[PDB]
């Protein structure tokens, strides 16, 4: 109950998302689901600097995500 | 809610932008996926990055090659992301 | 299921399996299971026989786990019904 | 339905997702694709020590491990052609 | 199932998990899917150099839990 | 039993230990069945690097399928 | 057939080479249906022929598992 009311308060808050590879995407979070799948508005893409900025949503796999974080 | 699933569905027939494991990209049009993220794209194209190190130097020299394919199914174990291009 | 029943049409249909190991393999479709593992019958390597540790082999079962791609024409399939399955697909694994 | 049982107590050839490939006979599997197998050797040391070659008879194989099952056209047993020591190792699953 | 951990219930015992971690510590409980509870918990990890010089490559832990999804061996110490 | 420590580590301090070399400090909000963790006001270390790599502020989702070891209290 | 074969093989020196390419000699004493073991008198050794230790019982994780090289019997 305690991550399905975490999901319900992040609804639209800008957050970092990691993934197990190490890539981190940082964006405005339009959706989730209780499989950790995301999709990010505005995501930018870190590694060694900036590898990628994004221009329409990006879905990202729950299978491949190490964390979500809302960003401050 | 729209689950992200959901609003992937919204994207269904349109040209997409996939980032694979291995250092490969595809984009191509989106026909069909699943909640594993398999998906059958048609006009897809393929591009696979990979590094040339000078043997001297060590610097790096990013190279490239390009496969397109009329249909084509990708297991969804394969996929990092989704967007488009 | 959506991905079983697409593989279950193309049943006899000439494919080419691309792996996880970068072997490309021509084949006909003999039958498909739930994991989606591939059953192909009258082999042969394309890219080149670069990879000649089967010759040999005719008919070859392939992990599902293994497949990266399955290579296929356009005239295979109807684009229509996979628009519309997919679309009632995810609607159906969430709910 | 593909199973693997046209493959019982034939010659097989086998990859494993390690990328070694095995020579061996299938004495039996499960629906994970655990493989008991016997008369096991491997394939790219062959040309150079053919005693070296048989690793063993009888093993258990992982299904979880196992890439790809060929089958070969084995005339009776004791016999099968080809070998090979000259190519661009094969690579694994893991990319 | 197969191995009851309660003859196992109060001593060291020397745990491979999957990641390539190697831990070692006082086993004070547990559950059927694995999940330890281990005192005096030292963690040691595996680098290429590390093999049987794998005392330097040392982390104290204290009292930890050791979830049992990622449990690969367990054995006597 | 393992998952009543997990319990009573709820509002204190914990330490999570990935496979790899990593971990992850913060206070412990709550987890479910599958031990995915919601932790508040994280630090991020990677452990071979010899540094942090982020503090996080809020909460963090960390999911459980990375997750090998979790320490009440924190580091030492 | 194969679990069948490991709960018949009870009682068989085993060889089981594991994900981590490490080693483990013993004799089977148990297996379950997701094939997790219980061996008997143990040696752990590394793919390079390394001898770290030594136990009476070690239990191995079934998903762990590469191959069991079982006896020609």
């Amino acid at each position: 109950q305690t991550p399905s009311d975490f999901l319900k308060q992040i609804i639209g808050r800008p957050v970092v998302v990691k993934l197990n590879s190490g890539v981190d995407y940082r964006g405005v979070l339009a959706c989730l689901d209780g499989y950790m799948n995301i999709a990010l508005e505005q995501t930018e893409e870190y590694v060694n600097g900036q590898l990628k900025n994004k221009y329409g949503d990006a879905f990202i796999r729950g299978n491949n995500v190490l964390y979500i974080s809302t960003q401050k | 809610v729209e689950e992200p699933l959901d609003l992937i569905r919204l994207s269904l027939d349109e040209r997409i932008y996939v980032k694979m494991r291995n250092d490969r990209e595809l984009r191509g049009r989106l026909h069909a996926y699943d909640q594993h993220l398999n998906m059958i794209l048609g006009d897809v194209e393929e591009t696979v990055t990979t590094i040339e190190i000078d043997e001297e130097t060590y610097e790096e020299i990013y190279k490239s090659t390009k496969r397109n394919i009329p249909m084509l199914f990708v297991r969804g174990d394969g996929v990092v992301l989704v967007a488009p291009p | 299921m959506l991905f079983y029943s697409f593989f279950k049409s193309l049943v006899g249909k000439d494919v080419v399996v691309e792996l996880k190991n970068d072997l490309s393999i021509c084949g006909t479709l003999h039958s498909v299971d739930q994991y989606l593992n591939i059953k192909l019958t009258d082999i042969s390597v394309t890219d080149p026989e670069k990879y000649p540790h089967m010759l040999s082999v005719k008919n070859c079962f392939i992990r599902g786990s293994v497949v990266r791609y399955v290579q296929l024409p356009a005239d295979e399939v109807d684009t229509q019904l996979l628009q519309d399955a997919a679309r009632k697909e995810a609607l159906q694994q969430k709910q | 339905t593909s199973a693997l049982e046209n493959y019982i107590n034939r010659t097989v050839a086998v990859i494993t997702s390690d990328g070694r490939m095995i020579v061996g006979t299938l004495k039996g599997f499960d629906q994970t694709i655990n493989l008991i197998l016997d008369e096991s050797h491997e394939r790219v040391f062959s040309s150079s020590q053919g005693v070296e070659q048989v690793v063993l008879g009888l093993y258990i194989v992982r299904g979880d491990n196992v890439a790809v099952i060929g089958e070969i056209d084995e005339e009776t047993d004791s016999a099968l052609d080809l070998g090979n020591i000259r190519a661009e190792p094969l690579n694994s699953v893991a990319h | 199932s197969i191995l009851d951990l309660s003859k196992y219930i109060d001593k060291t015992i020397r745990v491979k998990f999957q990641g390539g971690r190697e831990a070692s510590g006082i086993l004070k409980g547990f559950d059927p899917l694995l999940n330890l509870v281990l005192d005096g918990t030292i963690e040691y990890m595996r680098d290429p150099d590390d093999q049987y010089k794998l005392t330097e490559d040392t982390r104290q832990l204290g009292l930890v839990v050791c979830r049992g999804t990622s449990v690969v061996l367990i054995c006597p110490q | 039993l393992p998952l009543e420590l997990v319990d009573k580590c709820i509002g204190s301090r914990i330490h999570i230990v990935m496979k790899s070399d990593k971990e992850i400090v913060g206070t412990l909000l709550g987890f479910d069945d599958f031990v995915n963790m919601v932790l508040e006001d994280v630090t991020e270390f990677e452990i071979t690097p010899e540094g942090r790599r982020i503090t996080k502020l809020d909460q963090i989702l960390l999911n459980g399928n990375n997750i090998t070891m979790l320490v009440p209290g924190g580091e030492g | 057939l194969p679990l069948s074969l490991l709960k018949t093989a009870q009682n068989h020196p085993m060889l089981v080479e594991l994900k981590n390419g490490e080693t483990y000699n013993g004799h089977l004493v148990s297996c379950d249906n997701w094939m997790n073991i219980n061996l008997r008198e143990v040696i752990c050794t590394s793919r390079d022929g390394d001898k770290f230790w030594r136990m009476p019982e070690c239990y191995i994780r079934g998903s762990t598992i590469k191959y069991l090289r079982i006896p020609d019997e």
